[PDB]
Formats: structure tokens, C-alpha cells, sequence
């Protein structure tokens, strides 16, 4: 259970990529934005071709088996992308998260 | 005239692994140049005996003899006899000492709540019950560091009331009250012949014992079907 | 701060304990027992054969807590499924837990 | 607790420490009448490892494990010539510890 909250800055032009651990056994690896009001977790990026409706076409998945870092990148920032993005595995999304971190706008 | 012979004890074979028969002859007449020997049942001799004490304060001579044998020479039932002679009785006086089952559990009782309210000294007690035969050992270790007998004591081994099968012994340790704000877990280690490794280390601290608040938090989910 | 006293993963009990640091008073401390059983509520009688009645009883003796209810995430559970495709019957090993183990 | 899970017997210990001089006497009462001498065993006084001129003792009462299970007091009475009335006693029960308040948190969500 890792909690590496980083302060990577963002903007419209700006791009921030998160780093995540991979089991490398070709399971379901996902990044999920937790919703405070909902109390559940909503997958923003998954192993399959699913992408969140708000994040359609502005996100990229980048997997290296060589270096054991699982990383996802966001092309543009609307400044609303401030929340607990947690990575993970297994079919489940909520109860399967491995590491969580909250990104940030401006700085 | 006083002659005795003692076999090795379990407080030396575990502490040093130096099993040896001893022969103590004292309160005889003051005449030196005496001979001491140890003879087995087969006809094997022993090693030399030295380190004789000085004359007793009440004007008599002492004498000590040692029989250093192998470890298996005492667990295989070999009788040993101590030859000691004197200037007055021409016959060589001889003495024979011979031989010694259940394995019983250690139990560590924590100090009572009333004793801790005095803020002076809590005594931890270690009960070794149901063990046969006697001479069972005990040692206290604080954080894995050996505890000397200056700060602990053991009941000399004893007998049971309803069953005569195994006998009991006890050990109590003394400390302060500030020590029971950190614990150090005060392990009680034992050494008895009816043990695999001759060690049954047990330890109890404040974390274990009787707790004063349970909150079970059983949850029920319809999708936690593989307890991650 | 809590010692992991039990982390059972086949019945999922997660018993633990700690000492609550109270005020600087006489040692009327409190010892904790945070037992946390999780109920599957949807598993079967045998954990490895989906043909039995589902699950009514949930017995937790905490002395045998150091047949199961849940599935170990790092373990693999499989079965023989009797498929046919015509006349032949290649009884092939299926997977009751896709993703905890791979061929 | 470890000794009661064997379901064979229960072992209560009356610890008499801090007295002086020697020759302390211990008996085991139950509901007023004493217990037989074959039910309890008393050790001889031994000096205190730190305290120079004091002593200690012990008194083990062993009873059937089930008998401890239902109330049943077992009070230990100690007679020494330094007590204010020359007689003192203590008692325990199955119920002799504390409140042990449960704090259940059943969840159905
Ligand atoms: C159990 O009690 C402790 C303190 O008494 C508390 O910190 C903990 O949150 C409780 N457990 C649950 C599941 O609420
Ligand atoms: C049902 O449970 C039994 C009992 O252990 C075990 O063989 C298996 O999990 C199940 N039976 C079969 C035939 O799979
Ligand atoms: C247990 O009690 C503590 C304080 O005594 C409380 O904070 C905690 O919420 C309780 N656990 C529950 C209600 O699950």
C-alpha cells in the first residue's frame, strides 16, 4: 500500500504522467479517480479500450515491462483534474487499488 | 569422617555441557598424600583430579575428586564408584551414586493489577508444571539478553497433590513499574530433558494478556468474495 | 502502531491489538482487539466447485484462526469442465478465478 | 488463558511476598469451609533477591478446569504475625478482572 503523493503541476498545454507498479502478468491494470461525493472509484484508464467520457482522446497508456514502472500520461489539463488517482490490478476497481496519489493544477 | 559423591546436574550440562561426577571427602583426620579414584562398571579409568581446597577453619582437611566422562556415559546408565582411602581404616572406602516420564508445559502469569498500583515492583512468575523428573532449568531473557540470578529466583523443584506423576517448580522475576510502560517482553526460557531442543521459550507483555476493550468489525459485502 | 497479530487470508479474519497511550495517570491502560472478519455472502460450500448450496453458516473460532469462505488472491483455483463439441469429450481444466493465476 | 484451553485443570496461585520474619501460614477457604491439605501445596519462604531482610512464598491450589468456570471464589487466607489483625485474605472469580466492554461494529453496506 504505497502513497506517493506528488505535486506535478499542470495546465492546458501541460502534460503530466503518473507512475504505477505492474505485476506484469497481463491482468487488468487501471488508473482510477476516486470520487469524494460518490464514495466509490471510477476508472479513468483501464487495460481495455475504455476511456472516461471527460478524458476521451486526451489520455495515453504507456507500459514498460523492462523497468517496472506503469505510467499514464495526460495531454491537456483543464485544471479540474485534482483528485485521488489510484493505480491497481485485478478485475475489481475500488478494492484492488495498489498505490494512490493526487495530482495538481498550476504547480 | 565425611564422604559424599554427587552426579552432574542439569544446571551445568545446559549452561556449559561439562558433565562430570564429583566426590567430596572432608571432616577426616589431617593427613595429606591421599589417593582418590573413580571406577566405572566396565573397567575404564578417569581423568586426573585437581583444585583441592585448603584446610577447613575447624582444623580438618578437605578433598575433591573429579570424574570427567563423555555426555553419553551418564545417559546410558553406567554406575560409578569413588575410591577414597585414609590412614586409619585400611579398607578403601567406596561410594556408589546411580540413576534418575512426562514433559510438562511452561505457563507465564503476568503480575496482578493490585501489585502494579503500588508503582514499586511487578513480579513475573513462570510456572513449570507437569514435568518429570526433577532438576528442570529456568532462565529469564530481557530483549534476548540473558538474565542473571541476581534479579530472579526459582522454586527448588517440587511435587503434585492429586497426581504423583510429575512434579512442579516455579520462578519469579522482580522489576520496577516504569519498566512496565515499555515492556521488554521478559521471555522465560526453560531447559528440561523431555524437550526436543531443550528450549520452550515463552513470553508475555502488556500487548498480550487480558484486554479491556474488544471491537469486532465484521463487514458484509456482496463482492468481497475473494478476501484480498 | 498496531502489531499484526493475525492476518488470516483464507477465512479473512484480521485480528490485531495495540496499547492505547492514555494520559499520564496510573496505568489504567486499554488493550485493543480489532478483529475484522469480512463476510463473502456469495461464495459456495466448497470454495472450489460452483455446484453446492451457496453459504448459510460463518463459523469463526479465533483459536483455529492463526474449509474456507474466501479466495486467496495469490492462489489459483481451477476445475475440470466437461465440454464436448460433438461426440468426443475433452474434459479440460477451467478457471474459477481468472486473474489470480495464469497458465 | 493458555492453561484453561487444555480443558484439564485450573491453577490458582496465592503469592505471599514482602513479609518478615519467616513462618507464614497459608490456607485455602471456599464458602467458609477450608479445603483439604491435599488440594493445595505451600512452598517454604525464600529471601527476596533485592530486599535484604524480607521473604516470599507461594501456594498453589489446583482444581478441575470445569469447576473454575462457574463463579466459585477460592479465597486464600494468610496468617502472619505482622498483619494488623494477624489474618488477611484475597479472592478471585471467573469474573474478577474488568468491564471488558464490547464495541461491535456490524456492517451491512
Ligand atoms: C476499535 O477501537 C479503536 C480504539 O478503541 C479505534 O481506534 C478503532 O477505529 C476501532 N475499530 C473500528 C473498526 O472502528
Ligand atoms: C466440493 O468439496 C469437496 C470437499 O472438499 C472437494 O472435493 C471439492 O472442493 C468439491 N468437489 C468437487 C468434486 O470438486
Ligand atoms: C470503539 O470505541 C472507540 C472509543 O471507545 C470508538 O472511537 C470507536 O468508534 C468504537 N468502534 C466502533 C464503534 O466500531
Amino acid at each position: 500500500r504505497i502513497l506517493p503523493e506528488v505535486k506535478v503541476e499542470g495546465e492546458l498545454g501541460g502534460s503530466v504522467t503518473i507512475k504505477c507498479p505492474l505485476p506484469e502478468m497481463h491482468v487488468r491494470i487501471y488508473l482510477c479517480r476516486e470520487m469524494a461525493g460518490s464514495g466509490t472509484c471510477g476508472t479513468v484508464v483501464s487495460t481495455t479500450n475504455f476511456i472516461k467520457a471527460e478524458y476521451k482522446g486526451r489520455v495515453t497508456l504507456k507500459q514498460y515491462p523492462r523497468k517496472n514502472l506503469f505510467l499514464v500520461e495526460v495531454t491537456q489539463l483543464t485544471e479540474s483534474d485534482s483528485g485521488v488517482y489510484a493505480c491497481g490490478a485485478g478485475m475489481n476497481t475500488d478494492r484492488g487499488k495498489t498505490q494512490k496519489v493526487t495530482l495538481n493544477v498550476h504547480s | 569422617i565425611r564422604v559424599f559423591a554427587i552426579p552432574p546436574s542439569f544446571a551445568s550440562i545446559f549452561l556449559t555441557k561439562s558433565t562430570k561426577l564429583t566426590c567430596l571427602v572432608t571432616d577426616l583426620t589431617t593427613y595429606d598424600s591421599v589417593t582418590i579414584s573413580w571406577t566405572r562398571q566396565n573397567g575404564e579409568a578417569v581423568k586426573t583430579h585437581t583444585n583441592i581446597s585448603e584446610s577447613h577453619p575447624n582444623a580438618t582437611f578437605s578433598a575433591v575428586g573429579e570424574a570427567s566422562i563423555c555426555e553419553d556415559d551418564w545417559n546410558s546408565g553406567e554406575r560409578f564408584t569413588c575410591t577414597v582411602t585414609h590412614t586409619d581404616l585400611p579398607s578403601p572406602l567406596k561410594q556408589t551414586i546411580s540413576r534418575p516420564l512426562h514433559r510438562p508445559d511452561v505457563y507465564l502469569l503476568p503480575p496482578a493489577r493490585e501489585q502494579l498500583n503500588l508503582r514499586e515492583s511487578a513480579t513475573i512468575t513462570c510456572l513449570v508444571t507437569g514435568f518429570s523428573p526433577a532438576d528442570v532449568f529456568v532462565q529469564w531473557m530481557q530483549r534476548g539478553q540473558p538474565l542473571s540470578p541476581e534479579k530472579y529466583v526459582t522454586s527448588a523443584p517440587m511435587p503434585e497433590p492429586q497426581a504423583p506423576g510429575r512434579y512442579f517448580a516455579h520462578s519469579i522475576l522482580t522489576v520496577s513499574e516504569e519498566e512496565w510502560n515499555t515492556g521488554e517482553t521478559y521471555t522465560c526460557v526453560v531447559a528440561h530433558e523431555a524437550l526436543p531442543n531443550r528450549v520452550t521459550e515463552r513470553t508475555v507483555d502488556k500487548s498480550t494478556g487480558k484486554p479491556t476493550l474488544y471491537n469486532v468489525s465484521l463487514v458484509m459485502s456482496d463482492t468481497a468474495g475473494t478476501c484480498y | 502502531e498496531r502489531i499484526v497479530l493475525v492476518d488470516n487470508k483464507c477465512k479473512c479474519a484480521r485480528i490485531t491489538s495495540r496499547i492505547i497511550r492514555s494520559s499520564e495517570d496510573p496505568n489504567e491502560d486499554i488493550v485493543e482487539r480489532n478483529i475484522r472478519i469480512i463476510v463473502p455472502l456469495n461464495n459456495r460450500e466448497n470454495i472450489s466447485d460452483p455446484t453446492s448450496p451457496l453459504r448459510t453458516r460463518f463459523v469463526y473460532h479465533l483459536s483455529d484462526l492463526c474449509t474456507c469462505y474466501t479466495y486467496d488472491r495469490n492462489k489459483c483455483y481451477t476445475a475440470v469442465v466437461p465440454l464436448v463439441y460433438g461426440g468426443e469429450t475433452k474434459m479440460v481444466e477451467t478457471a474459477l478465478t481468472p486473474d489470480a493465476c495464469y497458465p
